[PDB]
């Protein structure tokens, strides 16, 4: 009955955009030249942490940065001068998450506890705590200075309202845990990747899921858009990334070799979108051609697996955290 | 014997560079316990570069061509090197025993600041025994031969006196050795305590590595230096009883265990892939 | 710009004294980590002796327990954060073994955590639940082992064993019981980490030496591990 | 929740989409665009460079 339509429905999207693949993005791209060989060099070092780090997120000037650890810290840097300004301790010692607000003026956090607390920079105390998920936090973006959204482990993610503490609105549709999401360009739309292997573009002010994404066959661990705003690359667990269109409804290349058999752990792209900058369980990073499939550069130094990478609005440095409790900067 | 003592310098140079070298370029290898190590491998470095090449001339040539000064200055750092190295054994063997023995507490115990202070009191206690006595004169020895040799320019023999004798080698070897066996009996013991636990509990599903281990290190550190401190109580007990040759033999024997300690020390898988980095 | 630099230095070297005395307590206190299979009583040992945090000290020595309660997940992700913990303690209701079952689902689970590729140095401290009423079943001729695990037939009482004025049925249950988490723990372990079962009723009072004594022996076992004495 | 997941599959169904040989295309031409101005696939020269 109901179950009849939905195999019928289904192989209806396969066979429309089925047509629209006239040529493959690698064949377009054929005729340019390759960017050749990167090498990038640490220029910083930051130590202080006392266990693993989980979480790292850039400011928007480009020069402060937030990183978060397992032993119940929240410490503030200055990259330029490797000098801590500030170092906030956690209620509860098991974190997962953190982010920088555009204006500067406030830090998110969350983690195991179900909760996220919201710290006021400019007064250091708890501004706000968010309560209402039934599962673990992964991960949280700022949409402006008074909402934020969320996603967690209840196959759920949500938009708060910092002011009253209530959920505006909450997206559902996944089946597996959410493990990450990230913002668009204009904050009008954004997207999450799951542990069913599928990804999903939502809408903010609506409230609704415009397309789903399933052309992986394991849990989903990063996401992040090109900067474009058309387009965005994930990796999963099965040591591949993939890069998927908006307006095709279709992937494009995937980025993958027989020697690496890890999982992934991250994804950013550069200021032109020309680089895919990806985190490894294999101890390393590796630096990838977007419109070739081809390694361009191998990021090496950290003693434990790469758990955080970020790169700066002006795209000058490129920032890596790992579980040895140790940051660098590399440019 | 130019060719073996050549040799010899050589495999102490490269061995000891190569362990200091590895623990400062690597993050992960700096360890409260590798200060020891590091100790211990300069002490090796600088008795491998400044005393085996003079010694190997002084016995090619068979004169002293350098004075009289810089033989008691060759003397010196000498006594200043044997002692060092060898002290430095016994604070790992108590670092092991208390790492072993009281877990809970061990953390708490060891830091790097102890671990400092540790070292340089172990540097100056050895550097109070050789260059205060032997710059001031105090352990000449008193007959013609030795007046002799202390009196021409070209011949600077080892002549002492029996206090010397008897404290320099105690301190050197003696108070050390106990304190070692102590603490490897007692970690033995532990270790066989722990594996009988093993066998009465999951024994029916299924001591000779911390033997090997205990018997390697205890055998080549007792086999490289006891016949030459014993031989040094001998010839000043007795008289006209000890050859010459029989004490620079010894005392060589006793100077190549300098190049067996970086083996001994730096078998851990994270030192094996340090070397094969570099 | 030249004041600047010397103010912001300041507040960096008051910063790095406090992390400093930070580490001593991060260094002396051990992190435990609760899991159980669903009933078996494992609050009732916890009171007597989002996520919930307790802090008891024995001998002058700091032990800091976690448990898990707001992720109910037959798949478990999280369980990727406890890999730094001292030890893990597992509680299993050993007399559910007729109650649909539940005893091959613990080993189950119990077989999926030791085999995990991030628990891979990790030893656990097993807890066998509920042996007065286990007895009292086993004593009963309502129930038999055998309707539900066909292997205990041809089981034997080991000799090596130490029977408490004890029934032989109930030892010889008690033994296969345990016997049957000994073998996967036994299976696949390298000599990295090992386990420890334990048999406890309701009016046990000194379940808190025993997690003292098996974190002793794990972090004794571990030395001697690394110093290539074991 | 049948009725549910026929709902929203039959929302999502019914969208417009343009061939993979314009989104190529505009990918490329972004790039293309927007290379001038990358600092990490260009070394800048150290005089500019606040990391160094
Ligand atoms: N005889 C005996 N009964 C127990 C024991 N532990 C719990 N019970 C019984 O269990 C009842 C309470 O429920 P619990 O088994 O403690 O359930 P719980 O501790 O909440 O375990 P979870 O629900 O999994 O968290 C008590 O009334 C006891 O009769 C035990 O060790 N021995
Ligand atoms: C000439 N060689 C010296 C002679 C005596 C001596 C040595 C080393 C340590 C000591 O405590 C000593 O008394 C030898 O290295």
């Amino acid at each position: 009955q109901l179950r009849q339509e939905a195999e019928q429905l289904k192989n209806q999207i396969r066979d429309a955009r089925k047509a629209c693949a006239d040529a493959t993005l690698s064949q377009i791209t054929n005729n340019i030249d390759p960017v050749g060989r990167i090498q990038m060099r640490t220029r910083r070092t930051l130590r202080g942490h006392l266990a693993k780090i989980y979480a790292m997120h850039w400011g928007t000037d480009s020069r402060l940065l937030v990183s978060a650890s397992q032993d119940g810290k929240l410490i503030i840097w200055d990259s330029y001068t490797t000098n801590k300004v500030h170092a906030i301790p956690l209620r509860s010692s098991w974190v997962m998450t953190c982010a920088y607000a555009p204006s500067g003026n406030y830090v998110a956090c969350g983690g195991l506890d179900n909760i996220c607390s919201i710290y006021n920079l400019k007064t250091v105390r708890v501004s706000r705590e968010l309560a209402g998920h039934t599962g673990y936090l992964s991960c949280c973006r700022f949409l402006d200075d008074n909402q934020i959204v969320t996603s967690s482990g209840d196959t759920t993610c949500a938009l708060w309202d910092i002011e009253t503490g209530q959920q505006t609105t909450t997206f559902t549709g996944h089946t597996g845990d959410v493990m990450s999401l990230s913002l668009a360009p204009d904050t009008r739309l954004f997207v999450s990747g799951a542990c069913d292997a599928s990804a999903k573009l939502w809408d903010v002010r609506e409230g609704m899921c415009r397309q789903t994404f399933t052309g992986h066959e394991s849990d989903i661990n990063a996401i992040c858009f090109f900067p474009n705003g058309n387009a965005f690359a994930t990796g999963s667990d099965d040591a591949t990334c993939r890069l998927f269109d908006l307006r095709a409804d279709q992937e494009l290349m995937t980025y993958s070799h027989d020697n690496i058999i890890c999982g992934i752990t991250s994804v950013s792209f550069s200021k032109s979108g020309r680089l895919l900058l990806a985190g490894y369980d294999d101890f390393n990073c590796n630096v990838w051609d977007a419109l070739k499939a081809d390694r361009a550069g191998v990021l090496a130094g950290h003693d434990n697996r790469v758990s955080c990478l970020g790169v700066t609005d002006d795209g000058m440095a490129v920032a890596t955290g790992s579980w040895d409790s140790f940051l660098k900067i590399w440019n | 014997m130019g060719i073996v003592m050549s040799l010899i310098v050589l495999a102490i140079v490269f061995g000891n560079v190569l362990v200091i070298t590895a623990i400062a370029k690597f993050e992960r290898l700096q360890t409260v316990t590798n200060y020891f190590i590091t100790s211990l491998a300069c002490a090796d470095l600088v008795m491998g570069l400044a005393v085996v090449p003079f010694g190997a001339a002084h016995i090619l040539t068979k004169t002293w061509t350098f004075g009289n000064f810089w033989c008691e200055f060759w003397t010196s750092i000498d006594v200043l090197c044997v002692t060092a190295s060898i002290e430095t054994l016994c604070v790992i063997a108590v670092d092991r025993y208390f790492a072993i023995t009281s877990p809970f507490k061990y953390q708490s115990l060891l830091t790097k600041n102890k671990a400092r202070v540790i070292i340089l009191m172990v540097w100056i206690v050895s550097g109070l025994t050789s260059f205060l006595p032997i710059q001031m004169h105090w352990y000449r020895a008193t007959h013609q031969e030795a007046i002799n040799c202390y009196a021409e320019e070209t011949c600077c023999d080892f002549f002492t006196n029996q206090a010397y004798a008897i404290a320099s080698s105690i301190v050197s070897f003696y108070v050390p050795l106990v304190i070692m066996v102590f603490v490897y009996s007692r970690v033995f013991q532990e270790a066989k305590r722990q594996l009988q636990k093993i066998d009465k509990s999951e024994g029916r599903f299924h001591e000779h590595k911390a033997l090997k281990t205990l018997g390697i290190i205890m055998g080549t550190f007792t086999l490289c230096w006891l016949p030459f401190f014993i031989v040094n109580i001998v010839h000043v007990i007795q008289d006209n009883l000890i050859r010459k040759e029989v004490y620079i033999l010894l005392n060589w024997i006793g100077y190549v265990n300098s190049g067996f300690n970086p083996l001994i020390y730096c078998r851990s898988p994270d030192f094996r892939i340090a070397f094969q980095e570099l | 710009q030249r004041n600047e630099e010397k103010a912001q230095r300041e507040a960096n070297k008051k910063i790095e004294k406090q992390l400093q005395k930070d580490k001593q307590v991060y260094r002396a206190t051990h992190r435990l980590l609760l899991l159980g299979a669903g009933e078996s009583g494992k609050s009732t040992i916890v009171k007597q002796m989002g996520i919930f945090e307790t802090k008891f000290q024995v001998d002058k020595v700091n032990f800091h327990m976690f448990d898990v309660g707001g992720q109910r997940d037959e798949r478990r992700k999280w369980i990727q954060c406890f890999n730094d913990v001292t030890a893990i303690i597992f509680v299993v209701a050993s007399s559910s073994y007729n109650m649909v079952n539940r005893l091959q689902e613990a080993l189950n689970l119990f077989k999926s955590i030791w085999n995990n590729r991030w628990l891979r140095t990790i030893s656990v401290i097993l807890f066998l639940n509920k042996q007065d009423l286990l007895a009292e079943k086993v004593l009963a001729g309502k129930s038999k082992i055998e309707d539900y695990f066909p292997e205990f037939a041809r089981y034997t009482t080991p000799e090596d064993a130490t029977p408490e004025g004890e029934d032989p049925r109930v030892t010889r249950a008690k033994y296969f019981i345990r016997d049957e988490f000994l073998r996967i723990s036994t299976a696949s372990g390298d000599g990295r980490h090992y386990c420890y079962p334990h048999f406890t009723c309701a009016v046990d009072t000194e379940n808190i030496r025993r997690v003292f004594n098996d974190c002793r022996d794990i972090i004794q076992r571990m030395h001697l591990r690394q110093y290539e004495l074991l | 929740q049948a009725r549910k997941l026929v709902e929203q599959l039959k929302m999502e169904a019914n969208i417009d989409r343009i061939k993979v040989s314009k989104a190529a295309a505009d990918l490329m031409a972004y790039c293309e665009a927007h290379a001038k101005e990358d600092p990490l696939l260009t070394p800048v020269p150290a005089s500019e460079n606040p990391f160094r």
